[PDB]
RNA sequence: AUUUUACCAAUUAAGAAGAAUAUUAUAAUAAUGGGUGUCUUAUAUUUUAAAUAAAUAUUUAAAUUCCGUGUAGUAAAUUUAUUAU
RNA sequence: UAUUAUAGUGUAUAGUUUUUUAAAAAUAUAGUUAAAUAAAGUAUGAAUUAAUAUCAAAAUUUUAAUAAAAAUUAAAAAAUUAAA
């Protein structure tokens, strides 16, 4: 609340890891066994197969 | 000649000139000296060379991600003869002259404009047509003198305006390089009618069910009828 | 904000009541 | 055309009449003026301005394409003498016709001296109400003292 | 309140013609009853009968 | 407008009565009649055709 | 009115409606011919600045992961993006492009429209809340060059889970004949 | 691993683009009549709003 | 007072960022790298060569 | 670089990631009503249960603790 | 106190002694209504404020004023729309004529040629299918043209048709004339194997949804027993590829029943058999798959197809006892397998943060909030916090409803 | 077996009546307070007074006076006149 | 659509029904002597401020009043949070 910034000031974030790991991050993924949806390890569904299996 | 018209473009734009602006330029992007302020040496091949290449990539040029268009394609050269000369003569003035000299003066003068058109477009394809003869089709080449037709521009096979060279002393015509001039547009085009006759001759000879033998019944009849008219044989 | 919400709460009651 | 006096004051334009395109799309042609809208000056004339005509579908019919004639600005046209079969100036005049010995207003082509009268305007009439038009002669029926 | 216990506000200039004064014995004694209108038709008639709201189209 | 544009009828007057004066006419009193005006600045009466 | 247009090194006069008519057919049939499909939303209801970030994201990545990646996120640019795609796939196959090879080959915005709101504030003052809207385009060409990673792979702890229910952990692939026509 | 991304002059700083004289296209008359959008570059297969 | 408005504002272009973006201090930067180029090479520029 | 292949990441479920390390040994009955596995993350001979990090048969020394054959994995289990 | 323009548009703070306004809750800015104004528009019919004065004026032209027709006209536009089978003959004429110039793919070396893009096929389609009443897909079509023998067994069957219409036949329109019997005309063939064509350049494509859909219009079309049995097997199998295990198995067991009307030679009762063994297989019934081949061998003994089944089915069989028995009644179909219910679910899927059960529930026909989800009263639905409306407790607990 | 380093770039041609019975001065002829969706009732609806004022004056002298705050009929009903969708 | 029942009269069992979130600092509440509540993140999105080049580690010396102004010497990484 003193001054201006100008754009390289304002990239400076981007230059550094906490806005990359905030921002722009990928995640990793596979297609269910069960129901063929994109899944991330360690979420399931609420349906009785997948909460019995997880898979 | 990057940022603007190319080899095949049909619009004509000088990028030394700013037109088609609403602006002054005040920030000149491709800048090589401070001396460029006052002095900014355009014209001169490198600085040229510079600020052209500095200069965004337009509707004609494309950026070097995004896809690009085959405009050098023989199939794509050839509709859009069809369509400059479906545009310059309207369907009801072809009918007409197909049935048909007593015309209006504004049929008339629209019949030159097309003509004047059609030869334009021409002496722009002609390089891409050149290029793509080789890998050119049989439909294709029917569809050109077809197009040249419905545009009613005889081909010199050796009315017509193709036979003759536009005007203008040889000492002030623009020679520049880089610019895909033709000045024998004449010799070229009838150059190109030989070919592309010899390329049917060709396809047809590799050619040789009732779909198959209405298909060849119509384009034999065609490639008659057509060749006739433009005064050519085989 | 804690003891917003709550002050929050019993006005909304009060009106209840008074509505 | 809600402004005052948009209209025309003399309105040399009738439908019936035979008139030629000056300006606008189509030039030099000519032909009849099918319909007149006096209030926003613009004719219909066969076979001059065509446009299609869109019809939204319904539920008992689809989507249909149709093509009619659309109105044309007044200023475009110019009347043509039939005799001389040419562009003629028209102006209002006034006679008193013979039969009925009273005052009418034609329509009168400057070079070559034509008349033209004005066309009456007939709309429909098998309309009616049978049930609650008072007859004709019931009506006239006069019983003022 | 009287005359106005509402959102929709009365209009004096519409309101029906006085025709009386209360009276708590009755009610509205009725004073001018030459305010209050009397929709009286004419008599019926041969051509009264025969005529119609609209006129027919020659 | 649209019923015209289909049915190819015409039209003799505007279907709606317009107002132009938008209760100006109403405010103005009944019997209000403009002035008459002598030697007024204006060729117009003349009826020149050709300037 | 004529155009000047530069033929055989010398100015030549053509008809300046036809010559713009022919020049803004050629660009837009130019364009329909690509093999892409390009989709334009506007006023999308998220800044323009955070709209940049999720753009960047999912910019330069095949149709299947940008999808999955947007169904996976938790944003709303990822949404308005996972909306975009899904009515750009469309587009695409309405206009013949293969699905299977439908890649993203370009994802930018613009700021669009603006809505204010008043915000009240203590001591008498007060301001203009600034809602902001952004305008999307989101271009699916097709490279058939392309190969994609195999993500069928599934955890170990997944596998023996499925072996332990019973299930099999390689898919029932049954041979399907293709469909012919000799019957006819 | 990440996302390659860039801050933008565009957002940074945006002028409001000149305005018309009399509402008057200085080269109207001199320039064709294409579309501004097809000659730069920008087309869409399907404008959703 | 004269300032060499239009003819810094074409080279304002070999600038970043800010400078480049904004007409004022772009000019103001121009206007600045002249002056003292101009001193340098009167009072330095051949004492140094 | 006129148009690089899409960025879509190669399959990294079975390398090694921290996040998923930290519940291969991690207590899980409650997790499962009717199919209970002995050491469900855990596979034998890999990494923290990497399969893309085998030393079943490598001959890494544990002389108190079990080891297990090398069966060769396949395609559709490594990506 | 003021800081930046006085106008309601400017950015920075104002105070109001100088500058006092209206309470405008939310109003447009400098560049046109955004979003949140036209929804206000279109929910409340004008802006949030109410200073604003409504103007729908192009809207009404463009729907009133449009949709307007005069009795008259409406009732004589049905009796002069164009002629059908003149718009049938016309629509056939130019897309063959479109399909024959569409130019030949490159086979070129290294690499896959860009097949070129179908710009003037669609409106020749448009029209076809607005005529026939049949759904051609621009894929299939790309495909099919992209093949050199499909391009062939395509322009042929669209010529045959043509022929055949042109001489008078158009067996749809005749059958439902007669309707308001007989067999299979030599038109709906044509048709019907143009179909067909389009269906397998679907496959190939990929998109075995819009396969099975030309499949289905054409079994629509279609009459004949053995065209009907052929068209019942092209489906069954564009159900499997599509992961339509109930589609598949009522084609395939519509084709095992249409049998003994075929002639011996036809194999389309051995592709249904196929069909309905593989829809069982996929639906996890082992013994019913087994069971449904050993019929379609007793019938067709020596097929090529059955045997490659059976092959199969005895390498699961094999491959059982490490299970001691077969998918457990539980599940029965949990496990998911093909290519197309992948896509599927990529595409319709649940995604996180969105389309959940979370973040919007479709009423009958509306987005409501998981809150006000009528399919569960839970901790975050405003069901749970009514209770005691006024005609009896209704529950024993006695701490909250 | 595996894999394309970090950083750095730029605003321009505008799609459609989303600009005219428009803005200002200008008419020396009207004029009882303009008020539409108005629409009885008049003890209750009264503004007048010899002055610099909606009426507005062609020059430098002399002259009272402790900074001279200043100039006459031009024609007599003669045309310098408060105008106007 | 805010701290907040406007209470005149008047009455006492109508459950008269909208307040997120998985830690820590700071801040507010809360058997010597004279332990609770307020997170990041998803989403929305102000305000004071703004000459400024991608910036001003540090020390020494000096110039016309604080002098990151000058010179010499020296060696100052990026992001995030907190601290006057
Ligand atoms: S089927 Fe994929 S999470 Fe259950």
């Amino acid at each position: 609340p003193k001054r201006k910034k100008n754009p390289m000031q304002l990239r400076r974030k981007v230059y550094g890891l906490h806005f990359k790991e905030k921002y722009l991050k990928m995640e990793e993924w596979y297609y269910c066994p069960l129901c063929a949806e994109p899944k991330k390890p360690g979420e399931w569904c609420r349906r009785e197969d997948c909460r019995q299996i997880k898979p | 000649v990057y940022g603007g018209s190319g080899r095949g473009d049909l619009l004509y734009e000088n990028p030394d000139a700013r037109r088609h602006s609403g602006r002054a330029l005040g920030v000149l992007n491709g800048v090589r000296h401070s001396s460029q302020a006052t002095m900014p040496e355009s014209g001169q091949l490198y600085y040229r060379k510079l600020i052209l290449h500095s200069r965004p990539p337009n509707g004609s040029c494309a950026g070097l991600q995004r896809h690009c268009h085959d405009t050098c394609n023989w199939s794509y050269l050839i509709p859009s003869l069809h369509r400059c000369a479906e545009s310059a003569i309207s369907a009801k003035l072809w009918e007409k002259m197909c049935q048909l000299v007593n015309l209006t003066q504004y049929e008339r003068q629209r019949v030159r404009d097309g003509q004047n058109l059609y030869r334009y477009e021409v002496h722009q394809r002609l390089p891409l047509l050149e290029e793509s003869i080789g890998w050119a089709q049989l439909d294709d080449l029917l569809g050109w003198f077809r197009s040249a037709r419905r545009a009613w521009v005889r081909l010199p096979t050796s009315s017509s305006a193709m036979s003759c060279r536009l005007e203008g002393h040889a000492d002030s015509r623009d020679t520049t390089p880089g610019r895909n001039q033709v000045f024998d547009t004449p010799e070229r085009v009838e150059q190109l009618t030989e070919a592309t006759v010899h390329r049917i001759r060709e396809e047809l000879q590799r050619l040789n069910s009732a779909r198959r033998l209405a298909r060849d019944e119509e384009l034999s009849r065609c490639v008659e009828e057509e060749l006739g008219w433009h005064g050519v044989a085989l | 904000a804690a003891a917003a919400a709550a002050a929050a709460a019993a006005a909304a009651a009060a009106a209840a009541a008074a509505a | 055309y809600f402004a005052p006096d948009f209209e025309i004051s003399p309105w040399i334009w009738y439908p019936g009449d035979i008139v030629e395109v000056v300006s606008g799309e189509g030039i030099g042609q000519r032909g009849t003026i099918i319909a007149v809208i006096k209030y926003k000056n613009e004719i219909v004339v066969q076979n001059i301005n065509v446009q299609d005509v869109v019809i939204p579908a319904s539920e008992s019919r689809p989507e249909q394409i149709v093509q009619r004639e659309h109105p044309i600005s007044v200023t475009r046209v110019r009347h043509v003498d039939p005799s001389t079969n040419e562009i003629c100036n028209i102006e209002m005049v006034k006679v008193r016709n013979k039969e009925t010995g009273e005052m009418e207003e034609k329509r009168m082509s400057l070079e070559s001296g034509i008349l033209m009268s004005i066309p009456p305007v007939n709309d429909e009439l098998e309309v009616g109400d049978p049930l609650k038009d008072t007859p004709i002669q019931d009506a006239d029926e006069a019983t003022y003292d | 309140k009287l005359y106005f216990r509402g959102g929709k506000p009365p209009n004096p200039s519409v309101h029906p013609y006085l025709t009386g004064e209360p009276c708590p014995l009755y009610g509205w004694k009725v004073t001018d009853e030459s305010v209050i209108r009397q929709f009286n038709m004419p008599s019926i008639d041969g051509t009264n009968f025969r005529y119609k709201p609209y006129v027919a189209l020659q | 407008d649209r019923e015209v544009l289909l049915t190819g009828k015409s039209v003799w007057e505007c279907p709606i009565h317009i107002d132009h004066t938008c209760g100006g006419s109403k405010t103005v009193p009944p019997h209000a009649k403009k002035p008459v005006r002598y030697m007024d600045a204006g060729i117009a009466n003349v009826g020149v055709t050709d300037i | 009115r004529y155009a000047f247009v530069e033929e055989e090194g010398v100015m030549h006069k053509v008809n300046w409606g036809l010559y713009c008519e022919r020049l803004e057919t050629e660009l837009t049939v130019t364009q329909e011919r690509l093999p892409q499909h390009t989709l334009l939303m506007k006023a999308v209801p998220s800044s323009w600045k955070k709209l940049d970030i999720d753009i960047s994201v999912i910019r330069g990545l095949s149709l299947r992961e940008a999808m999955a990646q947007c169904k996976l996120s938790l944003r709303k640019g990822h949404q308005i993006v996972f909306r975009a795609l899904e009515m750009a796939q469309q587009g695409a196959e309405a206009k013949g492009l293969d699905k299977e090879h439908l890649r993203v080959a370009h994802i930018s915005c613009y700021p669009g429209p603006t809505d204010k709101q008043i915000d009240i504030r203590s001591k008498g003052y007060y301001a203009w809340k600034t809602k902001k809207s952004s305008h999307l385009v989101l271009t699916l060409a097709e490279d058939p060059e392309m190969v994609l990673p195999d993500r069928t792979c599934l955890p170990y702890s997944s596998l023996m889970s499925m072996k332990r229910a019973g299930l099999s952990a390689q898919p029932t692939v049954i041979d399907v004949p293709a469909i012919t026509a000799d019957g006819i | 691993m990440y996302a390659r991304f860039t801050t933008r002059s565009k957002f940074y700083f945006r002028p409001a683009r000149p305005a018309l004289a009399y509402n008057v296209d200085p080269n109207v008359m001199r320039r064709p009549k294409v579309k501004r959008g097809l000659l730069k570059g920008t087309y869409s297969d399907e404008t959703v709003d | 007072h004269y300032r060499a408005k239009l003819e810094l504002d074409r080279i304002r272009s070999m600038l970043r960022g800010r400078a480049r973006l904004e007409r004022k201090v772009g000019l103001k930067r121009l206007f600045f790298l002249m002056r003292t180029q101009t001193r340098y090479r009167v009072e330095q520029q051949a004492h140094w060569e | 670089r006129l148009r690089t292949p899409v960025r879509d990441r190669k399959c990294t479920l079975q390398y090694y990631n921290p996040i998923r390390a930290r519940f291969v040994y991690r207590r899980d009955k409650p997790l499962f009503d009717k199919y209970h596995v002995t050491a469900r993350n855990l596979a034998p001979g890999f990494s923290r249960g990497a399969l893309k990090h085998d030393w079943r048969a490598l001959g890494v020394y544990t002389p108190d603790h079990p080891q297990v054959p090398y069966h060769p994995l396949q395609t559709w289990m490594l990506g | 106190y003021q800081r930046g323009g006085w106008s309601p548009g400017s950015k920075h703070q104002k105070h109001m002694t100088l500058n006092p306004t209206l309470y405008l809750y939310r109003f447009p800015g400098p560049h046109g209504p955004g979003p949140y104004t036209m929804k206000y528009w279109w929910t409340l019919g004008c802006f949030p404020t109410g200073m604003e004065v409504p103007f729908r004026l192009h809207e009404f032209l463009s729907t009133y004023q449009q949709e307007h027709v005069p009795v008259e006209v409406e009732e004589w536009l049905r009796c002069y729309i164009k002629d059908p089978l003149s718009e049938l003959v016309n629509a056939s004429n130019d897309f063959f004529k479109a399909v024959e110039v569409y130019p030949e793919v490159e086979s070129a070396r290294g690499y896959k040629t860009l097949q070129p893009s179908i710009a003037p096929l669609l409106v020749p389609m448009k029209k076809f299918e607005e005529q026939l009443g049949v759904k051609i897909s621009p894929v299939g079509l790309r495909s099919v043209l992209s093949n050199p023998v499909l391009k062939d067994r395509f322009l042929d069957d669209l010529f045959d048709y043509k022929s055949y219409v042109e001489k008078g036949g158009s067996t749809p329109h005749r059958r439902l004339a007669r309707s308001r019997a007989e067999t299979t005309a030599d038109d709906e063939r044509s048709l019907i194997l143009l179909l067909t064509t389009i269906s397998e350049g679907c496959i190939n494509a990929g998109n075995y949804s819009d396969a099975a859909s030309v499949l289905a219009d054409a079994l629509m079309f279609c009459h004949d027993p053995d065209s009907q049995a052929t068209t019942h097997a092209n489906i069954s199998f564009a159900s499997l590829l599509n992961a339509d295990f109930k589609g598949a198995e009522y084609n395939g067991r519509e084709a095992a029943l249409l049998q003994p009307q075929v002639k011996p030679t036809s194999t389309a009762c051995a592709r249904g058999y196929v069909g309905w063994a593989a829809a069982a297989a996929y639906q996890d019934d082992f013994e019913k798959a087994e069971a449904i081949v050993k019929d379609g061998l007793t019938l067709y003994v020596g097929n090529e197809h059955l045997e490659k089944l059976a092959n199969k089915l005895q390498a699961l069989r094999e491959e059982q006892p490490s299970v001691y028995k077969q998918v457990p009644r539980s599940l029965r179909e949990s496990r998911s397998h093909l290519p197309s219910q992948q896509s599927r679910g990529l595409l319709s899927g649940s995604g996180k943060g969105f389309s959940n059960e979370f973040d919007w529930v479709e009423f009958k026909n509306k987005l409501y909030p998981s809150k006000m989800d009528p399919r569960n009263n839970e901790m975050g639905s405003v069901f749970r916090r009514v209770g005691d409306l006024g005609s009896f407790i209704s529950t024993s607990r006695s701490m909250e409803r």
